[PDB]
């Protein structure tokens, strides 16, 4: 046993499914009139876009779209036990000898 | 003739993947906008008490 | 306004091997020299500078190929080919197929080089008419450039012999690939030699009298990423130069003339074109370049 | 007057650049039929007729390059020019408000005051364009430091071909052109090429054939070299004409260049700053296989080069 | 409220953990990898709450 | 018949007071590493290489630079940006808002280079989105070779100095760093006393080749050797020093020159091509009180 003690951290990640709800009136959008545009002229791609910008709005002032995670699918992330290569992330600090 | 309804018969298509395109991006922003505004419920409960 | 193909008048019928070898390349870069719509074959490929009976070099097809327009095919007729063309600013549809494989990224940057490493793949005989079609190869210039760096280095060596696993395996991180030497022509390499004769010693002059003390603070204290070439050794010369007490108004003038030669280094590790992609595809190998004369 | 309106409405709303291609959505697949200078293929018959034809050669692309108008002394721009030469640009400070100083090729032989015998062609008439060399090196106390300190090249800045000099009694407004092909003024729907004294020139691309391919491109590179002589230094220039590649020309320049180098590093050992040699400056593309048609003047043969663009580049250090 | 802190290893200021987690002193690394300790030692994000 | 138009939009709003630094400029040069009409934040500073978190970098700016897709500001509004692309060839208009000033010149090369000084200089810091805006340092191209010679000079004399200042005179290196001579005029730079980490790596790199490139043309002398070799390698004895041409293959192998001369030559051209080369506007006018001027971009 060296001097020291160590607390370890990790992370994880879980891929879940949420039940989002969202009340009624809380928007009020304003649907533009899209457009048809040209660019990035090759030998024969004549690439377009199809552009069309919307305004949106926030009518009521409280809140009104609630979200919920409700479900695990996995656990992608895997609680492993291997540590961090500070080596690999300071590769400019070092000693002094070469040895 | 039949190589000429061989082109309206693709960019009329391929104007229609622009009509679909359009609707996707109504459902996706307006989707994007409700979850830049959508506290979890852990917060939302003890304050809507 | 403007349009840019070229058809190939084949005077002879294919076989039916080499007609799978030209159907096996459907997108591909070869250089031709007359530019037309129509063109005989004794010009399309690069293999008049590059040949079998010859002693063929790659600085003199390096040096040919900036000559040359650049062309890619759109099929393979039984009777007659079919290319298209590159404008000197123009985006377009590459689709790279070239088989030592690497793997490019949207905003990558290219060089076009002769076939360095298997002619034989390269190459394809033509008996319906007697000459062979060389294909170059486009390289990104990470690694184009390091091909470069080689045969310069290379025909230094192999006189003063008159072994070799030390020089021509480029360097990719984790793959080191054996390059081409059969029977070289050293003649066009040597006056690029005699070229890197100039600056080579014009640099050794004027050499900062602060940069060269710099050294003895750098490998006897600290340590660093680049110092392991030297293995905390100083060479001998350094200790003969920084006699002397340094002085700015002096050095500023080695500093500036120094910055001149700098760029003059540009005339020696050149290229053909270069190429810089922006948009690129993974599953389909499409990738998508203006072309650049240079 | 009332129809010097319906003569401007004409021309001006057609001389336009091109709008923008941006077509609203509810109209629908009729958005392609606006394309049209990308099709290059058009249909002919037994008889094709110019009278049919006539959108077929109606597109065109979209070419037009700009013009840099400069405002200069008659004391060092001379008043006669063949409309077609070349136009350095020294800068050195920022006296006046807009105080320009341009150079011509021919001018730029009264600066140096090289050798005869080296450039004996245009030297006959270098007198009767200019002076001696006084109302020219009055202008920068600096030449002799210039030289020295090698410096000179890193002042000028390329410009290119001539378009019209409307000329005055003291001061010469010039009208310069760069990015291409500058469009006459005398003569509407007449290009203006670039014009360059027989003298300066020197060809790359000539030998016995004993074959280089064909291609679309052919530059004309600048070139100059600091030297001394008699002891007082004093510069030179050259042009190039290649198609080559810059791998190729910089090798082959220093074929041209060998026997004055040869000279000149006994000079200075028999330093830093005196170091440095020359650079060179690309002046765009002549298109390819163009003839140069041989001119005179009062002589000086002057050559041409047709549908010239040209582009300016730095300057980058040989020796 | 007995103990004042669990260690001075990470809760004081100059100490070690806070210094290999900190933002301030991280002007030699690649930014490409993750850390967790990272995070509950950046003064910024603590700070911007 | 072509139309670039480029819109950058923001989650959220400007504050009122940094719009005041954005309507402070509406002409300027934005390294863009989009080709498109709809973004992020994320590629438009040099928040991809130069952050406030990491060092400070110069040639992955300097390979970032060349490699990108510039763009020029027209329109800012609160909710979002609006930018016009650069064409290869292009036309347009370019003003300036460059802290710290230089005074531009009419019929000039123009280069595009990485700031190095100061954040108060070089940016505007956000608090709206959290990423920068970084904008890159436009000066001309003879006054760029110059600011970077001195500064990468006052860079190697620090590096002695702070390890033994036994040598150099600060009064001796401040007197001939932050003066720059051009135009008759001098123009002040910032001299970083708060200790310079952005002209390290050409510091580590030209140092290697302080020592050895000359052990270099030594070896190229005993090479190929003929009585048909270019001739002018006779001329060139005068430059290489005499003390030079007493070194001999004993310190070094066989195997030793191979670790070096295959890599030697390759600091040459990682050297030899980023200072050739930034991404260049040729400008032919300009005027004063407007400080505005029309501009056109090779990219070269």
């Amino acid at each position: 046993h060296p001097g020291f003690a160590m607390t370890v951290v990790r992370t994880d990640e879980v891929l879940a499914e949420h039940i989002l709800y969202c009340s009624r009136a809380s928007t009020s959008m304003f649907v533009g009139l899209p457009s048809v545009v040209r660019r990035e002229v090759r030998s024969d791609a004549v690439t377009f876009e199809i552009t069309h910008e919307i305004a949106s709005l926030h009518t009521a002032l409280g809140y009104s779209s609630v979200i919920a995670p409700a479900h695990v699918a996995a656990i992608t992330t895997d609680m492993g036990v291997h540590c961090q290569d500070l080596f690999m992330i300071f590769p400019g600090d070092a000693y002094q000898d070469r040895q | 003739f039949t190589e000429y309804a061989g082109a309206i018969k693709t960019i009329t298509s391929a104007l229609q993947f622009g009509m679909d395109a359009l609707e996707r991006g109504l459902v996706d922003t307006v989707l994007a906008v409700k979850l830049r505004h959508a506290p979890p419920v852990f917060i939302l409960k003890t304050l809507g008490d | 306004a403007l349009d840019k193909s070229i058809v190939v008048n084949l005077t002879s019928r294919l076989f039916a091997d080499e007609l799978a070898a030209l159907q096996s390349k459907i997108g591909s870069v070869l250089p031709l020299g007359d530019c037309h719509r129509l063109q005989n074959i004794q010009a399309l490929g690069l293999g008049c500078v590059c040949s079998r009976e010859t002693s063929p070099d790659y600085i003199q097809i390096m040096q040919y190929l900036s000559k040359c327009t650049l062309a890619v095919l759109e099929e393979v007729r039984p009777d007659s080919l079919r290319l298209t063309r590159m404008d000197p600013s123009d985006n377009l549809q590459i689709k790279n197929v070239y088989a030592p494989f690497f793997q490019w990224d949207s905003n990558t940057q290219l060089a076009v080089l002769p076939p360095l490493f298997s002619r034989k793949d390269s190459t394809i005989v033509l008996e319906s008419n007697g000459f062979d079609i060389v294909f170059p190869m486009v390289v990104p210039q990470q690694l184009g450039h390091a091909i470069l760096q080689q045969l310069l280095v290379y025909h230094i060596y192999s006189k003063i012999s008159a072994l070799d696993l030390y020089t021509t395996n480029v360097s990719f991180m984790g793959r080191t690939y054996r390059l081409d030497v059969d029977n070289t022509d050293p003649r066009t390499a040597l006056r690029v030699l005699d070229d890197l004769s100039m600056y080579l010693c014009i640099l050794s002059a004027l050499v900062p009298r602060g940069c060269l003390r710099l050294l003895t603070a750098l490998v006897r204290h600290d340590r660093h990423p680049l110092t392991e070439v030297f293995e905390g050794v100083v060479p001998d010369e350094v200790t003969r130069i920084d006699l002397d007490q340094l002085s700015v108004p002096d050095d500023i003038t080695r500093m500036r003339v120094m910055f001149s030669y700098l760029q003059s280094l540009s005339s020696i590790f050149n290229l053909g074109p270069r190429l810089h992609v922006y948009a690129y595809s993974a599953e389909t190998l499409a990738a998508s370049c203006w072309y650049s004369p240079r | 007057q009332a129809e010097n309106a319906a003569r401007l409405g004409r021309q001006v709303l057609g001389l336009l650049p091109p709008p923008t291609h941006r077509v609203s959505l509810t109209r629908g697949p009729e958005f392609a039929r606006g394309v049209r200078d990308l099709l290059s293929k058009y249909a002919a018959s037994t008889r094709p007729t110019v009278g049919s034809l006539h959108e077929a050669l109606r597109q065109a692309p979209f070419r037009q390059p700009t013009y840099g108008d400069f405002l200069v002394y008659s004391q060092t721009f001379s008043p006669q020019e063949p409309l077609g030469t070349f136009l350095f640009s020294f800068k050195q400070e920022d006296n006046g408000s807009s105080m320009d100083m341009l150079l011509t090729p021919t001018s730029l032989f009264m600066l140096s005051g090289m050798e005869a015998a080296k450039a004996p062609q245009t030297h006959k008439v270098a007198g009767v364009w200019y002076g001696s060399g006084s109302g020219l090196a009055d202008f920068i106390p600096n030449l002799s430091e210039l030289m020295d300190t090698g410096e000179f090249h890193t002042l000028l800045t390329p410009v290119g071909p001539m378009v019209q000099s409307v000329h005055s009694t003291f001061v010469t407004k010039v009208t310069s052109a760069m990015k291409g092909v500058g469009l006459a003024r005398d003569e509407p729907r007449a290009h203006v090429g670039l014009t360059l004294p027989c003298d300066m020139l020197v060809d790359l691309d000539e030998s016995c054939p004993m074959r280089e391919p064909a291609g679309l491109n052919v530059t004309i590179y600048a070139s100059l070299v600091y030297l001394r002589v008699n002891q007082r230094p004093s510069m030179a220039l050259t042009f190039f004409q290649s198609g080559k590649g810059f791998a190729e020309v910089v090798a082959m320049i220093k074929d041209h260049f060998t026997d004055v180098i040869r000279t000149k590093y006994i000079q200075l050992r028999h330093y830093i700053n005196r170091l440095v040699f020359g650079a060179v400056c690309t002046l765009g593309t002549v298109p390819f296989d163009s003839h140069p048609v041989h001119q005179s003047l009062n002589s000086l043969p002057v050559l041409v080069f047709a549908n010239f663009e040209a582009a300016c580049g730095p300057w980058t250090v040989f020796l | 409220e007995c103990r004042s802190t669990n260690n001075p290893w990470a809760s004081q200021r100059g100490s070690l953990g806070d210094v290999l987690y900190n933002i301030t002193f991280r002007q030699t690394a690649l930014p490409g990898m993750y850390s967790p300790c990272r995070q509950f030692f950046h003064k910024e994000d603590i700070m911007r709450y």
